[PDB]
DNA sequence: ACAGGATGTATTGGCCTTGAACGTGCCTGGAGACTAGGGAGTAATCCCCTTGGCGGTTAAAACGCGGGGGACAGCGCGTACGTGCGTTTAAGCGGTGCTAGAGCTGTCTACGACCAATTGAGCGGCCTCGGCACCGGGATTCTCCA
DNA sequence: TGGAGAATCCCGGTGCCGAGGCCGCTCAATTGGTCGTAGACAGCTCTAGCACCGCTTAAACGCACGTACGCGCTGTCCCCCGCGTTTTAACCGCCAAGGGGATTACTCCCTAGTCTCCAGGCACGTTCAAGGCCAATACATCCTGT
């Protein structure tokens, strides 16, 4: 297991594109605003910034738990090490 | 210059027969000016970014929505809409 | 036969030194007239919702005088006012009463 | 519409974040988090939009609410 | 004689409801003074400045006291160890 | 020197109210280290703020603002 | 005859000037302030540009693309610490990956 | 209105022969942007708790000192006065 | 499981000091009534840009299988931290005396805000050509077995 | 195993599309002149920060002992990983049609600025009810032999 998992860690890192696929985030995004205002326009740089500020969250999140797992002795994450650094970073 | 005899105004208003000390007065002010600061400052941000160069009372709106949580927000802006009202009406 | 802006506005809180301070900090050029009735409103509300919480932490202990402990119980009790008050350290307050689970006697 | 974010697309972003090896609750938690963090976002976002009177959120708008979370964004305006 | 835990509990309950200063306050003076010598020469305090300064200080240091605590029960330990400080640390930003 | 008078029972004091239990015995460096970065950083600010104001006394304001600076507000103290 | 040239740089002073003069910072701007401003800017920007350029040209490449401001600021502890709750579009991540997981 | 120009002539001058792509341009008139608001604002706070209505050389090198960390602190001091001794000699 | 036993801990009741709350003058800062100029609330128009639908391709997502590595529990040992006592050390509290420096006042000057002409620096389009990404095609190099 | 077999790196071709340069125009930066007020400096007053001395006692330091816990080792089993079909839907290019973002002109009404009046808030100077403190004492709690 340890191969195709560090060269995919060393593919992933190199690289610089979107991880996440952009019609099922343009999805979410208008479906999250409809609780907030009802028939609303997107301009289609302001999902582009959404997609951006929302991967770079969770790369740095997962980077963390990453931290708080190794801090356990482990090398796989588990839910308990993204709730204590969530914790620890005031979320 | 503080805001030492309306914060006691209304504390006897809310609890009529409890008192208050000095380092709770000095906690109260500091709570007040900052509170201000941060209202003032969105609502200055809010008029720069729409290229207007008066302070309304939308602004203060936008900005007490933008900074209170949830609830305390609502009933803030109820508080303060009755006020404007009442104000404009006399 | 002159009256003042916060009772006209019903209000506890100087409409005349907020509009003061709201001219001599540099927010902007002009000045609205219901600008520092909206604001002083939400400034009494506010501090209105604190005392009464700070209040009945006074009560509970047996004490008619509110101390800063009693301000800081009240606002770590509460939801909103922590979260509004989140990075804030008050003088002489102290912390809120926790021990973990893991740690009592078995 | 929340079962667009994949198994494979987690994977990837945890392996942008030198992750090894994966349980399999993570991709709910995961996506628990994302839809926090894209609520408030978007809240402020819209706070803004309603501001100005328009009905079209623009790219000014999301800048504005990510600096004002603290979550300064270069690159789009 | 009690067993070994429980006047570490009495300790917790204890000064988990007082609101007092826990340095003491010539030596916390000294310190500050010592570390403001390599600024400017020649510096006079006012009373209210230190105070302050021991009031931030204390906060502070509790609240990391409290990260730390949660990261050596994530390993399942009751001792604190400064691996679990370095690791509170470097989770804030610090 | 002057970093030898934060003792160990202070720091185990500090440590009570933060809810632990237990406490290795290299903790007490690390605290203080920690204590002096925090404390330099803190004095730095405000005693620029006192140069800026031409002044040979360091204020409580100054601390003030060289703790809102850090993100660190304090209540009480003006 | 340009307020840039008698400074010696290469940054709008009179543009500085207005945005000082019209952004509600004071009510009065000096004469000596936009020619320090201007000045920080345009040192750091160079600071910034010609970490950026090294890392270019390590690679095989002419172009300067976000990729490498990313590179030149995280492998800089000042501009790290300067820029530290800064996301850069299309900049990645510093390859690190932790021992133990080797 | 943007930087684009001074930031191509100093690239030009650390750099004479490496060209830039109009995404990494956007990158930096943000990064101008954001550090003029973040020494403005300093400078407009120092100007404030003095009593002063005026915005000088002192409250921006004050306000550099204060931002911007270690080494970087002591080369912008150096420009800066270097700069204004330079205009004030023109 | 339980019952003494020494210990910490929650109750009163009585003194009893300081600080909280009140009352007075008086001096600024808030309010009232005009006047004059421009900020912004409304219409109206142009044209960008957002949304919606459709066909085709193919890269990515989903599903199932089989096996090994990693998480987690149980056990043993030995280091080191908690507990309690006896011995040193210096923090804390007053009192006195001494300036250094912060705060306020008065006067005089030079620096920054306006305002009206004038001209060239900086967007805006329109080309034009090489960097770079892509595309095969060998050459070179990491992992696993007799 | 130091022999295979993919993975990767290194080579040219190439072509295309985006950065970089050139020209016409308008609007914001420069210049010259004046004025009124903000900041600078000197002289003065007096508060507060610093320093020394002596006593008393509350923490700090040190020491020895025994126990709970940190850490390593081992075993089991099950759950993530890797791989080969199918199956889904994202992506791209194209066309079509208003919503509404972005300017511009006209007009009114709202906010700044001034002078006058006057009452709300601040600084002092007494006082008498909170709250911290001290014995004195009956409960709630921990630990251990049986």
């Amino acid at each position: 297991p340890g191969t195709v998992a560090l060269r995919e860690i060393r593919r992933y890192q190199k690289s610089t594109e979107l991880l996440i696929r952009k019609l099922p985030f343009q999805r979410l995004v208008r479906e999250i605003a409809q609780d907030f205002k009802t028939d609303l326009r997107f301009q289609s740089a302001a999902i582009g910034a959404l997609q951006e500020a929302s991967e770079a969250y969770l790369v740095g999140l997962f980077e963390d738990t990453n931290l708080c797992a190794i801090h356990a002795k482990r090398v796989t994450i588990m839910p308990k090490d993204i709730q204590l650094a969530r914790r620890i970073r005031g979320e | 210059e503080s805001y030492s005899v309306y914060v006691y105004k209304v504390l006897k208003q809310v609890h009529p027969d409890t008192g208050i000390s000095s380092k709770a007065m000095g906690i109260m002010n500091s709570f007040v000016n900052d509170i201000f600061e941060r209202i003032a400052g969105e609502a200055s941000r809010l008029a720069h970014y729409n290229k207007r160069s008066t302070i309304t009372s939308r602004e203060i709106q936008t900005a007490v929505r933008l900074l209170l949580p949830g609830e305390l927000a609502k009933h803030a802006v109820s508080e303060g809409t009755k006020a404007v009202t009442k104000y404009t009406s006399s | 036969k002159a009256k003042t802006r916060s009772s006209r506005a019903g209000l506890q809180f100087p409409v005349g030194r907020v509009h003061r301070l709201l001219r001599k900090g540099n927010y902007s050029e002009r000045v609205g007239a219901g600008a520092p009735v909206y604001l002083a409103a939400v400034l009494e509300y506010l501090t209105a919702e604190i005392l009464e919480l700070a209040g009945n932490a006074a009560r509970d202990n047996k004490k008619t005088r509110i101390i800063p402990r009693h301000l800081q119980l009240a606002i770590r009790n509460d939801e909103e006012l922590n979260k509004l008050l989140g990075r804030v350290t008050i003088a002489q307050g102290g912390v809120l009463p926790n021990i973990q689970a893991v740690l009592l006697p078995k | 519409n929340i079962q667009g974010i994949t198994k494979p697309a987690i994977r990837r972003l945890a392996r942008r974040g030198g992750v090894k090896r994966i349980s399999g609750l993570i991709y709910e938690e995961t996506r628990g988090v994302l839809k926090v963090f894209l609520e408030n976002v978007i809240r402020d976002a819209v706070t803004y939009t309603e501001h100005a009177k328009r009905k079209t959120v623009t790219a000014m708008d999301v800048v504005y609410a990510l600096k004002r979370q603290g979550r300064t964004l270069y690159g789009f305006g």
